[PDB]
């Protein structure tokens, strides 16, 4: 699972990095779309915690 | 409150009540009644100020602790314990470790200084019980402008203000320092001279011998 | 030579004599600069006030 | 775009970052983003080295540059410098990567959407480059942070598993430094000693006790200084000798960091204590001493009377006398007689290299260590051919000591150059003639002829 | 070698360390995009 | 029941019916309870650490049984005579029902803002001390079993300088 | 040769202190514009 | 099959083109480049 879990984490981090820099710049874009970014941030930290829990347990 | 710079002090802590009025009073027990706590010779009359009573408390503590500092250095450094006892090296000069010095000295001199400070506080209460208005740390005659003893204090009111500042500050800092020295010696079983002098030296383990060169 | 040495003073004479030169300089410098406490210029490298 | 054009600013695109001198928020964003870049490189390189790790070879043969630090801290290392596991390095790498992501986001936010000037909205993080109280406050805050970090290292070495100590009895291993040296005289003897041969200004720290004590002292000094600068204000004597502007502060920092870089470069080239030879490989002098030692042993096996064979010049080809009288190895390696290595100290007495110990009490592990160090000297080429410049290319090795020393020496000098440039420009700009002369108030025409 | 879980993700690590250099260049390409204003 | 007792960790931590209902009918009682518990457990932690370096030289049963010899930690409970701890508690219970010393009066003024903040901080600290007492007792008993079952032998696992 | 060391140690501290206190004597003010 | 080569080229790949993609999008959406 770990391997997969992380794969995801890599994919979601790529999707976040390609879109955060474009957001901030584009004037206004930010605020309007703030809650989805917050939700994706929570997803990201949840994925990190899940990966850490995998390892630990698996060792 | 500039002492506790990003904080508020008591709803009524004063700035001119005591010289040391920078505002440092975080829990600020000044607020609390600070009265004849457990009947501390209650008067209900002038009774000074509860803050001023805490001020007299700090003054007594800091003065005693200030004298205590010198009594932790001079037994070692200054006078190198001039105990010069007629006999009995123990309870005399020999114990240069202040804790051990107390451990030895007979209750004769203990009761001597005990009765000394006893008469001191007896006269202090004799003044203060009547010395209402400004209790002014139970000043009475002790080196006051009237100078109840030799070299009767001869200074100016601005010099007196600065002198009040000097005393108060030194007493507070010495209240820190006495704690310092005591916990030091107890947690090292020595006297301040011991650790400070090997410190300012070079350890015997490494000395590069001497210049025995040709 | 390789004897470590605080600074390089080996003889109390050497330290006590490297002393008066620095103190002589401190005195000549103090001759101009004395009794200075305030006069904050508050500017970019001004120090205009003597 | 008001602040981002040669017109509005007066600064060309190539010198574009100078437009942020008076912009507080964007400068903070740039600084934070750059710190994120540092952290990202650290994590990425640790992960790279862990990936390319090979358990057969020692770390100094694999071209590694970061595993050595974490091993010296006492992570996944066993007796003799053997690497047990590489899990803590992986953990450090991933933590650094995540933290770098956070820092990079913060830097981007503060550079793009953050307010340009922090003075208006947050009058606690705003500054002026000209008032001294706020500058000293920031300096003191960061100084306290540095002191806390030095404490953290001391705490790690004393009560958090300990650190790796080569001079430990029974060989190098992780141990707790129970009794660090706290004597101010011995600690500051390093600071105030000569930087020449036989002295080693701060590079010549020998035991771990001195390292821990010096770090305790540095942390205490930094904490006290940080508290002191926060409260006080620059004095009169320092108020008229310093240029008070952002570029001047940058130039001061550049000079200081160039000195630090030079010190670290020369520190990685000579030190065995904080740079164990089992991880970074032998130093320059160590390889030469190892060669002399191994050939002495080999010639002694044949039955030749060592310490009695005159050399070609009549000086003695195995044992000599140092200019101070100490007994040392002969040959060209007499210049390196100041060496002190854990594998050669057992043979040293108060008079120098003891002869009875050499003749009788020699050890096979010393022979193996000397042979390995001689066969791996800090010699190489840019393409990492390894060995002497005239050697054919079969081995592939350049010691990490050489890489570290060369790279950091280069960086240190170029930061000294940066100090020169920025100090000159800052003082000229403060004076007010950094753009030209005047053409109507030329000071040369107002001065006496000569 | 990486732990067995991440040996699959090894190739990303093979390129991760050289990222920063490219950031630098990005500055230059960004300046080129805005006509070296 | 969303009074004082909440902060950034949770705006009202009660993942059950417990909070809702008995509205100001058990909430005040639970505040009394949690207060007393957290205070006592704070005193517990201070208890454990202070016997490790200091020791008052009083002879609990005169002639013998001097503090300097009794084990610190759980053992003391086995050591301390049943009736001895009964008398100690009887003093404590009299104290609870007489206010004898222990600041019998005097709480200063503390305007309602600072007063509320101090009370909240108190609650939080005592809550934390409950968990601290928990870990301590755990380690103690576990070691008492297999001498170093936990591993780290010395009683106070953190604060290594002490032990 | 201790005398020679003494004389050189003087000369060196002499000139070094001259430098240090010359640059401390409000040097940035010394300048064409004021 | 040196899957290592087919794994190491395409990742260098995605990474090298990514930031320039960010530049694409910023210039397209009339951003404050
Ligand atoms: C689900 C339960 C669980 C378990 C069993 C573990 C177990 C472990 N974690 Mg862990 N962790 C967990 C949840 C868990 N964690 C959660 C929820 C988080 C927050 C997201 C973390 C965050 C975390 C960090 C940040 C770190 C650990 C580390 C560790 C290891 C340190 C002990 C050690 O060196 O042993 C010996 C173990 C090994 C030699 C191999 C591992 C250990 C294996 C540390 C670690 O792995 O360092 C090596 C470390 O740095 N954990
Ligand atoms: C570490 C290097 C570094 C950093 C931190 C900065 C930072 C900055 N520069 Mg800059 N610069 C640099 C190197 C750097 N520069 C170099 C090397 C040059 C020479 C070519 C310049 C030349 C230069 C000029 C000429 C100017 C700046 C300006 C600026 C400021 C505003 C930039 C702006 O508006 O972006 C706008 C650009 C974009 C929106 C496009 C970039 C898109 C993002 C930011 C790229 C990174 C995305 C990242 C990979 C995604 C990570 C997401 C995260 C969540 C993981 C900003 C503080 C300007 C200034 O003075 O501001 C007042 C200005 O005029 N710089
Ligand atoms: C922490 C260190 C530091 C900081 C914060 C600054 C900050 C600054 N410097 Mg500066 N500088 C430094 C160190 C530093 N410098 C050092 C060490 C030197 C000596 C070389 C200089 C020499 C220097 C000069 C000569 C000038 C500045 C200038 C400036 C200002 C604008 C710079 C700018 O826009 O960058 C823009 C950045 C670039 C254009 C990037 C150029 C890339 C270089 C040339 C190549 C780097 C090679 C690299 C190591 C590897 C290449 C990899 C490649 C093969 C792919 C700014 C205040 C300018 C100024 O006066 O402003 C007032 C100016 O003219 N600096
Ligand atoms: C050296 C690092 C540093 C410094 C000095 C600052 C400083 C600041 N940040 Mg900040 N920030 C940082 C790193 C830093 N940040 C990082 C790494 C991130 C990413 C996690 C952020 C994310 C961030 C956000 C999202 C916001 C700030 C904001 C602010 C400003 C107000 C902060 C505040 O109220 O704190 C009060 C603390 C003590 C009094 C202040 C200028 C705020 C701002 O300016 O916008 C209004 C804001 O909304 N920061
Ligand atoms: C990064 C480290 C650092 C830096 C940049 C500074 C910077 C400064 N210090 Mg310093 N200081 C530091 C660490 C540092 N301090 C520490 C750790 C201590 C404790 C020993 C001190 C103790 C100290 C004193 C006692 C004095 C300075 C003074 C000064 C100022 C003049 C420096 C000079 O002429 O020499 C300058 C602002 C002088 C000054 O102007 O006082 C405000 C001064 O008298 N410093
Ligand atoms: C010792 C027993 C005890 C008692 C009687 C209470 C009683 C109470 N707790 Mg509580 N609490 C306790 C232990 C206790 N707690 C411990 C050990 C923790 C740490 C896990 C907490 C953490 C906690 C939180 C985080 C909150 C309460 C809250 C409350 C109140 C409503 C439920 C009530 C006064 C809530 C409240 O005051 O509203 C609330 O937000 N408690
Ligand atoms: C034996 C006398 C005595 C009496 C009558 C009470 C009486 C009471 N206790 Mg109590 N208590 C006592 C001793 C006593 N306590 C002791 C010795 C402790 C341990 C220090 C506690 C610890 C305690 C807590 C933690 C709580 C009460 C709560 C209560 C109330 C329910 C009630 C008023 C709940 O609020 N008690
Ligand atoms: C500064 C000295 C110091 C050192 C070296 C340690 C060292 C240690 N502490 Mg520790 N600790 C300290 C001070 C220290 N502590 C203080 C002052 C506190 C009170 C906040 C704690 C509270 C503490 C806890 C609560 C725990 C540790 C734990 C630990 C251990 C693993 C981390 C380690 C032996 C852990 C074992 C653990 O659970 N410590
Ligand atoms: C007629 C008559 O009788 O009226 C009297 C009135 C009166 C007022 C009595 C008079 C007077 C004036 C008096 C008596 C003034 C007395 C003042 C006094 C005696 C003031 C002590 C301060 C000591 C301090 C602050 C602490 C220092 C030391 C500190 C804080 C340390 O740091 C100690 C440190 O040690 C540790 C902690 C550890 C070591 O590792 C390091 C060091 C060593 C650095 C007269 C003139 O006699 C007349
Ligand atoms: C402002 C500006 C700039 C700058 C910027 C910056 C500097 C930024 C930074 C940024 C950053 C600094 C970022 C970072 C990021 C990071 C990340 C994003 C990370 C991630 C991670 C991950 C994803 C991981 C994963 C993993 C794991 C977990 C395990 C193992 C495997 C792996 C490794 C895969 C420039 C110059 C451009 C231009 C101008 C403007
Ligand atoms: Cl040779």
């Amino acid at each position: 699972m770990i391997t997969a879990l992380t794969a995801l984490f890599v994919l979601v981090s790529l999707a976040l990095v390609v879109t955060v820099p474009v957001a901030l710049a584009t004037p206004g874009e930010w605020e309007t779309s703030k809650d989805q970014f917050n939700k994706i941030f929570q997803l990201w930290v949840g994925l990190v915690v899940a990966i850490a829990t995998a390892d630990g347990i698996s060792t | 409150s500039p002492r506790a710079l990003p904080f508020g002090s008591a709803p009524a802590t004063l700035d001119g009540s005591l010289v040391g009025d920078v505002g440092f009073d975080p829990i600020g027990f000044s607020t609390a009644p600070f009265a004849s706590f457990n009947n501390p010779l209650y008067k209900e009359g002038d009774f000074m100020s509860d803050l001023e009573w805490l001020r007299e408390a700090e003054l007594t503590h800091g003065r005693i602790a200030q004298l205590a500092v010198l009594g932790f250095i001079w037994p070692a450094l200054f006078g190198t314990f001039p105990g010069n006892e007629n006999f009995g090296g123990a309870d005399a000069f020999s114990y240069v470790n202040p804790l051990e010095a107390i451990t030895h000295v007979p209750d004769l001199a203990i009761y001597q200084i005990v009765g000394g400070m006893a008469w001191v506080e007896y006269q202090r209460v004799i003044r203060i019980k009547e010395q209402g208005k400004n209790r002014v740390s139970g000043d009475i005659g002790l080196g006051y402008p009237g100078g109840w003893n030799p070299f009767n204090l001869n200074y100016s009111p601005e010099e007196y203000a600065e002198k009040q500042l000097q005393e108060i500050k030194h007493c507070r800092l010495a209240m820190i320092g006495a704690f310092g020295l005591f916990f030091q010696a107890l947690n090292s079983g020595t006297d301040i001279v011991s650790q400070l002098s090997p410190a300012f030296a070079a350890p015997d383990y490494a000395a590069k011998a001497g210049y025995f060169l040709p | 030579a390789r004897f470590a040495n605080g600074k390089p003073q080996s003889i109390e004479a050497k330290y006590i004599m490297r002393s008066p030169a620095e103190w002589d300089r401190f005195m000549r410098f103090m001759d101009r600069y004395a009794e200075a406490n305030g006069l904050g210029f508050s500017s970019x490298x001004x120090x205009x006030x003597x | 775009i008001a602040g981002r054009d040669i017109e509005s600013t007066g600064f060309a695109w190539w010198s574009g970052n100078a437009r942020l001198i008076n912009v507080s928020g964007k400068l903070l964003g740039a600084h934070v983003a750059h710190a994120g870049l540092m952290v990202f490189w650290a994590g990425a390189m640790v992960l790279f080295e862990v990936s390319h790790f090979v358990p057969e070879k020692p770390t100094y043969e694999q071209g590694f540059i970061l595993i050595q630090h974490l091993a010296t801290l006492g992570y996944g290392i066993g007796p003799g410098g053997e690497i047990t596991s590489t899990v803590p390095y992986f953990a450090v790498g991933v933590i650094h990567l995540i933290s770098s992501a956070i820092l990079g986001f913060g830097g981007i936010y503060h550079s793009l959407l953050g307010p340009d000037t922090l003075e208006e909205s947050f009058p606690f993080f705003g500054y002026d480059w000209r008032d001294k109280n706020k500058m000293t406050t920031i300096l003191g805050i960061h100084l306290c942070l540095l002191g806390l970090g030095s404490f953290l290292l001391v705490i790690k070495a004393m009560y958090l598993g300990g650190v790796y100590d080569t001079w430990a009895p029974g060989g190098g291993d992780v141990r707790y430094i129970t009794t660090p040296t706290l004597n101010p005289i011995v600690i500051f003897g390093y600071v105030f000693r000569s930087p020449f041969g036989g002295d080693g200004w701060v590079v010549s720290v020998n035991n771990m006790e001195d390292v821990i004590g010096g770090h305790i002292w540095v942390g205490i000094l930094c904490i006290v200084g940080g508290i002191w600068h926060i409260f006080t204000k620059p004095f009169a004597w320092a108020r008229r000798a310093f240029v008070w502007s952002g570029e001047a502060y940058l130039s001061y920092s550049l000079a200081a960091i160039s000195l630090m870089g030079f010190t670290a470069a020369l520190y990685s080239w000579y030190n065995n204590t904080a740079y164990p030879s089992e991880l970074y490989g032998p130093t320059g002098p160590e390889a030469s001493q190892a060669q002399a030692f191994t050939f002495l042993v080999r010639d002694q096996r044949l039955g030749a009377n060592v310490s009695s064979a005159q050399g070609p010049t009549g000086l003695g080809k195995y044992l000599m006398r140092s200019p101070s009288g100490e007994i040392i190895f002969g040959g060209e390696t007499m210049r390196f007689w100041d060496l002190r290595a854990p594998w050669v100290e057992p043979l040293r007495g108060p008079n120098g290299l003891d002869i009875n110990k050499i003749k009788n009490d020699i050890q096979p592990w010393q022979e193996r260590r000397a042979a390995e160090y001689m066969t791996h000297a800090p010699l190489g080429s840019l393409n990492s051919v390894g060995g002497v410049a005239t050697e054919i290319n079969s081995v592939n090795y350049v010691s990490p000591r050489s890489w570290l020393c060369c790279s950091h020496f280069f960086l240190a000098f170029f930061f000294l150059v940066g100090h020169w440039w920025h100090a000159g420009r800052a003082r000229a700009a403060a004076a007010g003639f950094e753009k030209g002369i005047d053409r109507d108030f030329e000071p040369v025409l107002s001065m006496t002829p000569l | 070698k990486l732990p067995e879980a991440y040996a699959f993700l090894n190739p990303i690590v093979d390129v991760m360390p050289v990222i920063p250099v490219l950031f630098f260049l990005l500055a230059f390409v960004w300046q080129a995009a805005v006509s070296f204003r | 029941e969303n009074e004082i007792g909440a902060l950034a960790p949770t705006g009202f931590f009660d993942p059950a019916k417990l909070s809702d209902g008995i509205s100001q009918e058990k909430f005040d009682q639970y505040r009394l309870a949690e207060l007393k518990h957290g205070r006592a457990a704070m005193l517990a932690v201070l208890g454990y650490v202070a016997p490790e370096t200091y020791r008052f030289g009083y002879d609990l049963i005169p002639g013998e049984l001097s503090t300097r010899d009794i084990p610190n930690g759980v053992a003391a409970l086995n050591a301390i005579p049943f009736g001895g701890w009964v008398q100690m508690i009887a003093f404590v219970g009299t104290v609870e029902a007489y206010g004898w010393f222990t600041s019998p009066t005097g709480v200063l003024d503390l305007p309602a803002d600072i007063l509320a903040k101090r009370q909240t901080s108190e609650l939080q600290h005592g809550r934390l001390a409950m968990l601290a007492f928990l870990e301590l007792i755990r380690h103690d008993s576990q070691n008492l079993a297999q001498p170093g079952f936990d591993g780290y032998d010395n009683l106070i696992t953190g604060l290594p300088f002490l032990y | 040769m201790l005398t020679l060391k003494i004389l050189v140690y003087t000369t060196v501290i002499f000139f070094v202190s001259l430098f240090i206190f010359g640059f401390l004597s409000s040097d940035p003010s010394r300048n064409p514009n004021r | 099959d040196t899957r290592l080569l087919v794994i190491a080229a395409p990742v260098l790949v995605a990474a090298s083109w990514a930031l320039f993609n960010i530049g694409r999008l910023a210039i397209q959406q009339i951003q404050r480049l």
